[PDB]
């Protein structure tokens, strides 16, 4: 029996993973602020990772990297790009402008962005979710739901450009997450702490008309697909918690 | 030549006590019973071990300690073990019954009764010092006695040598070795009280001791004597440059001086590297490199919490053994690259490196393993401000529901000084938050 | 010396007192003369926290006998251990207290207490440092009820400082003298909310369903009841008892116990209730199984403010604590979230008698709050009708004093829900 | 990467590598104050045994 508690009610995604949880009858939920749990679904500010892993006779694992705002937050994350010693050609200029200028266009139509979910467990494995999605493009302000999965979207490049989503777009966004994420790894990593930290992230790209990708910026609390909701969720608890606690592939690895 | 004078109260505070002056005399050459054929200075010496050991013309070398207990169960081991004979036995103070873990029967109820005794006793060794630099003082958080007596004796100490340096060992509490339910209570019942008061306080965190006792040494249960021998390994490093030649920590002053920019966040964290088991027969002797790499790694530190979200304020390399200043660098520039060392801005990137070149002593019989060359690292890191954040909600969740009051408001405590203690943390807290982010 | 004054009062408190000395003399070497006849100093080092060494190296129990009544005390001046008490320290009237509180607390037992305190007055003096008292009675009749609870009022007022714990068994209809019991009950618990500082309840229902059901004793005595009582009292003590155990005395024990005054009324446990010896999770599934509780109740009703446990045998310790920190870590809905580290564990390399491993427990539960509706429901029953009034104003009591009894165990129970919420 | 202030001696050696620039009376009266809260107390319980 594993226990685990919940301190982010709001979290889209997590919701659901600890209703998968339960549902194996091996994890019991506790009291949000009882400490003697396994698993922690944590709040996103704020949250007191100097009070983990003190437990006597408890492994402690939680959603969230202490340090990996640093790549999250905007701002922090130029600040990341420019002073790196590593890191640029992927990154557009940032300190007409907002800005790309000559965004690849969609056909029929006359633009949008791609997300990327990334998921780095305990070890610093590097997953990402074989489904992506493609969506100003936002939900906020506008196929159904302007949302556009993979296999279309691969369609349409063959037909339109004689190339696949894999040669032309994703050699780029793979070698993307793998340099912001092997870049911040020393000043987040849990492999020697007292506690264990994996993560879910929303990477946010753009592609120009010379199919160069470019990256936006990286969600620490993302939002998933209704779609994907439940293949990614199990996901989840399959590599990142049951792989620490464990019971009785829909990710590539970077 | 300027002495120094150690107090041990209660029973962490004794036993530490034991485990340190029997290392100190395996590292000087003094047998147990107080004779040291290595001083050709028969009865006298204005030697750098007469800092902490004065001589009687019979040759004993005599230890400048004072043990101070509430019940006698503790310090009566001492009275009757293989260092009896290096004692005056006023220097051995016990009472009739203890604190109960109640920091306000040890600084208010029982405390008041003794506090006049003890100073007086230390006044005589005080009066046996030509200079006198300060105080070495050993004690738990924990203990009834180890917080309420210690912030009393702290207290008349600051107004009896006031130009005098004071420095804490403090052992902080863990539920793995042997709490009690209200330990995080005294522990900042006893902080808010001695602040003022200390000048460098060095914690030791029990669930941090424990666990280099179960990983590097393999011992499933670890003792107090296996905690302690390990916790005088860093102690005796810590005050190794006060007992030998050396430019680096030769008076207590200097640990303020190097370690300390502002006086309330006086609390270094020590790491140490390397613990080798003793029954590891074949062990590869650890480098330079390597022993200082080790220095940055959370589970060798004095306290667990994590130093790369923070800012060091100062940091200083003490090793001991096989090491030549060369080595220390070339560990060093490696380091620079691979670790998340940020410094506060108003502070040079550094370190403040001593060499001994004696290596660690070790307890024959011991679990720790003879190693060529050793480090202890000194750094003032606002990362420990952890420790205080895991005590306080502690104290905030009992205190909510005033659980355990009732028994400090019976030692004629007040209700108002558990809130009065609670906010100078609340300060603390804040202090090291606008220093480090 | 870290010395206890023992006190045992009236049948019940001298019955199972007399076995508690039967048992601990025999885990200390000492035998029915007093002669120490044992094999380890182990055994020796704490003997004089509950024995003084008398003149030629015997061992006497410092212990106090007190009854109002001649009979149960010239049974155990009979028994197996009779001859190893202090004759002084039998202190006893001729009249009785026919189960009844207002005679052991007002009229007959006064004429008595003077000389009790007499000799509790000779026995603490003669302590190096004297850690506290323990006190045997039943609360169920009139002497180790009503008298014990004056003892207790009288050892206060004259060692307001020194810590007092009762263990006290509770009455219950299912193993009953008479009807007043609940009358007497009810009286004594007031006095205990005030006057000590820990009550080890010994509920005598749980004891005889353990014998019942568990036991499978299908007509258990006094004796099987008090056999249980006597290994539970033992257990309890062992960390008292015996060497390189916490350096804790009474009073530390306390303060880390009773979080608030007047909560502190603790359900004890034991396990094993054969000769397949346990392992270690079977211990530690027993003793915090309901079944294992003698204070009947339920443990999932409410909530443990803190527990502590202690194993006695040869076993590791590591794996105490795994399984330890697995009932807690499973169930850690009945433990209060606000005491953190609220659950305290030991082990002793000796274990007991006739035993390879034992653990023994003691829980300050809110579930307790159910003993005291039971009586106090027991009580209400008869006292709107006045019923049975009439042997205690006989007495000199007033209706007012039970309606305040009442009161104030009525608050006590209602303190504990306050608490489990 | 600078070395400053190197002490050598017989028993080792010190030095500082930079890498980057930049009352009796009060004590008394809470003691005292403090026995006298435990003095009333204890006066409370006797005066409420004696009743
Ligand atoms: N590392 C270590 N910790 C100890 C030792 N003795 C106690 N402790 C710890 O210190 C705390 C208890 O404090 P004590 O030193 O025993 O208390 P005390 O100062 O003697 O005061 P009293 O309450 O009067 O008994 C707990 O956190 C223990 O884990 C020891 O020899 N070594
Ligand atoms: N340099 C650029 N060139 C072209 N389009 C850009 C751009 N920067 C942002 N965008 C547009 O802005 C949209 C998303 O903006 P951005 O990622 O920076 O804020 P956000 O609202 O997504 C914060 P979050 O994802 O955390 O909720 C994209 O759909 C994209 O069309
Ligand atoms: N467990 C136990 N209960 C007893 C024993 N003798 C009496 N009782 C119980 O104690 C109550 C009667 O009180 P008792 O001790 O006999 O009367 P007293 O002499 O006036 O104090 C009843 O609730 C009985 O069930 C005994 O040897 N063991
Ligand atoms: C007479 C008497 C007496 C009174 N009051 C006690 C409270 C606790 C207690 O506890 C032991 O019960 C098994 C025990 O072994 N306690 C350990 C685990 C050592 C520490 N407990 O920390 C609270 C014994 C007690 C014994
Ligand atoms: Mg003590
Ligand atoms: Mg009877």
């Amino acid at each position: 029996m594993y226990t685990f508690v919940v301190r982010d009610e709001n979290s889209s995604v997590y919701a659901e993973v600890s209703r998968l949880l339960l549902a194996t009858g091996q994890w019991k939920r506790l009291r949000k602020d009882n400490p003697r749990f396994n698993l922690m679904l944590g709040e996103r500010n704020r949250l007191p990772f100097g009070r983990l892993g003190h437990e006597p006779g408890l492994v402690q694992l939680v959603n969230y990297y202490r340090g990996a705002d640093k790549l999250c937050r905007k701002a922090s994350l130029v600040k990341l790009i420019k002073t790196s010693p590593e890191l640029c050609t992927w990154f557009p200029e940032s300190y007409v402008w907002i800005y790309l200028e000559k965004p690849l266009l969609l056909e029929p139509g006359h633009k949008f962005d791609i997300r990327s979910w990334v998921l780095v467990d305990h070890l610093y494995n590097i997953y990402l979710y074989r489904e992506g999605v493609l969506r100003l493009t936002n939900h906020c302000i506008q196929e159904e739901g302007n949302e556009m999965f993979f296999e279309e979207f691969n369609q349409y490049l063959m037909d339109a450009l004689n190339t696949t989503l894999e040669n032309s777009i994703l050699l780029q966004i793979k070698h993307i997450i793998r340099s912001c994420l092997m870049c911040i790894e020393p000043a987040i990593s849990t492999k020697h702490l007292h506690y264990q930290s994996f993560q879910l992230f929303g990477f946010d790209f753009m592609v120009d008309e010379e199919l160069k990708v470019w990256l936006i910026e990286v969600n620490g609390a993302p939002a998933c697909a209704q779609k994907l909701y439940a293949e990614l969720c199990q996901g989840i608890v399959d590599v990142a918690i049951s792989s620490v606690f464990p019971l009785a592939s829909i990710f590539i690895k970077l | 030549m300027r002495e120094c004078i150690s107090i041990h109260v209660g029973q962490a505070g004794v036993q530490i006590g034991n485990a340190c002056w029997e290392l100190y005399c395996l590292e000087h050459g003094i047998q147990p019973d107080g004779q040291m054929p290595s001083d050709k200075t028969i009865g006298g010496g204005d030697d750098s071990f007469n800092t902490f050991f004065s001589e009687t013309g019979a040759g004993k070398h005599v230890p400048r300690a004072v043990f101070v207990d509430l019940e006698p169960t503790v310090i009566d081991e001492v009275r009757t073990g293989t260092y009896r004979q290096l004692f005056h036995p006023e220097q051995l103070i016990t009472g009739k019954e203890d604190a109960a873990n109640n920091y306000a029967r040890g600084h208010y109820t029982i405390g008041k009764e003794i506090i006049d005794l003890v100073l007086d006793r230390i006044r005589k060794l005080a009066d046996q010092c030509t200079g006198l630099q300060g105080f070495l003082v050993f004690h738990s958080f924990g203990g009834g006695t180890g917080s309420g007596f210690t912030s009393l004796l702290m207290e008349r100490l600051s107004v009896d040598y006031g130009k005098k340096s004071k420095l804490e060992f403090s052992i902080y509490p863990a539920p793995q070795v042997s709490t009690a339910v209200v330990e995080p209570y005294n522990s900042i019942l006893t902080t808010h009280t001695t602040l003022e008061h200390s000048d460098c306080a060095f914690m030791v965190d029990n669930e941090a001791i424990y666990d280099i006792c179960r990983r590097n040494l393999d011992i499933e249960r670890p003792t107090y004597t296996n905690l302690n021998r390990l916790i005088s390994q860093i102690v005796s490093s810590i005050t190794a440059s006060l007992r030998f030649d050396g430019a680096l920590n030769v008076d207590l002053t200097e640990f303020q001086t190097n370690l300390v920019p502002y006086p309330r966040i006086h609390f270094p964290l020590a790491t140490y590297a390397p613990v080798i088991s003793a029954e590891k027969a074949y062990h590869e002797q650890l480098s330079v490199a390597e022993i200082t790499n080790a220095c940055f790694e959370p589970a060798n530190q004095m306290v667990k919490c994590d130093p790369r979200h923070g800012k060091y304020m100062a940091c200083c390399l003490l090793y001991r053994g096989d090491v030549v200043p060369k080595d220390v660098n070339a560990a060093i520039a490696t380091i620079k690259t691979k670790r998340s060392i940020q410094f506060v801005d108003w502070c040079p990137t550094g370190f403040k490196v001593g060499i001994n070149y004696q290596p660690p002593t070790v307890v024959p019989g011991g679990d720790l393993a003879k190693v060529q060359r050793a480090v202890c690292m000194l750094s003032n890191t606002t990362a420990i401000a952890e420790a205080w954040a895991r005590l306080d909600h502690k104290f905030d969740l009992m205190y909510a529901k005033r659980a355990f009051v009732h028994w400090y408001v019976g030692e004629g405590m007040e209700e108002g000084e558990f809130s009065e203690a609670r906010e100078d943390m609340a300060a603390l807290e804040k202090d090291y938050e606008e220093v480090g982010v | 010396m870290r010395e206890i004054v023992h006190i045992q009062a009236g049948q019940c408190g001298n019955q199972i007192g007399a076995k508690f000395w039967e048992v601990i003399s025999d885990e200390h070497g000492i035998d029915p003369t007093g002669s120490y006849h044992g094999d380890s100093d182990l055994q020796l080092e704490r003997i004089n926290v509950y024995y003084n060494e008398a003149t030629g190296n015997k061992y006497v129990p410092r212990a106090i006998l007190v009854d109002l009544e001649p009979g149960t005390m010239d049974s155990v001046r009979s028994g197996p251990f009779g001859q190893i008490f202090r004759p002084d320290n039998f202190v006893f009237g001729q009249s009785g207290a026919g189960n009844n509180w207002a005679k052991g607390h007002y009229t007959e037992g006064a004429e008595l207490v003077d000389s009790v305190l007499d000799v509790v007055r000779k026995e603490s003096e003669s302590c190096d440092c004297l850690q506290g008292f323990q006190l045997t009675h039943s609360l169920g009749g009139g002497t180790g009820s009503g008298m014990g609870t004056l003892l207790i009022s009288k050892i206060r007022e004259e060692y307001p400082d020194r810590i007092m714990n009762t263990f006290s068994v509770m009455p219950s209809p299912k193993v009953s003298d008479t009807v007043v019991e609940p009358y007497n009950a009810t009286l004594s618990v007031h006095q205990l909310v005030e006057n000590t500082d820990e009550t080890y309840c010994i509920d005598n229902e749980a004891l005889y369903d353990i014998c019942f059901r568990t036991l499978k004793l299908t007509t258990p005595t006094y004796g099987d009841l008090n056999h249980l009582v006597s290994a539970t009292m033992s257990g309890v003590t062992t960390c008292l008892r015996f060497p390189g155990q916490l350096n804790a005395d009474l009073r530390k024990l306390a303060v880390n116990m009773v979080p608030f005054p007047r909560l502190h009324f603790f359900m004890p446990g034991f396990a094993p209730l054969q000769y397949r010896a346990l392992t270690v999770p079977e211990l530690t599934q027993q003793m915090f199984d309901s079944k294992n509780m003698m204070a009947a109740c339920d443990p999932r009703h409410g909530r443990y403010l803190t527990v502590a446990a202690i194993f006695r045998g040869r076993m590791s310790m590591k794996e105490v604590d795994e399984q330890m920190l697995n009932v807690q870590n499973k169930n850690s809905s009945y433990f209060v979230e606000w005491i953190p580290n609220n659950v305290k564990t030991a082990v002793c390399d000796i274990p007991p008698r006739g035993l390879k491993m034992s653990a023994t427990f003691i829980g300050n539960s809110t579930a307790i709050q159910e003993l005291f509706k039971r009586i106090s429901e027991q009580f209400t029953a008869m006292f709107r009708r006045k019923a049975f009034l009439h042997w205690y104003t006989g007495e000199g009591m007033d209706e007012m004093e039970f309606t305040e009894a009442e009161s104030n165990m009525n608050d006590l129970v209602s303190e504990y829900q306050q608490y489990q919420d | 990467m600078e070395v400053i202030e190197l002490n050598k001696c017989t028993s080792g050696q010190s030095f500082e590598v930079i890498l980057k620039p930049p009352s009796l009376e009060e004590i008394q009266k809470k003691l005292e104050a403090a026995e006298e809260r435990r003095k009333y107390q204890e006066a409370e319980l006797l005066k409420h045994l004696a009743e």
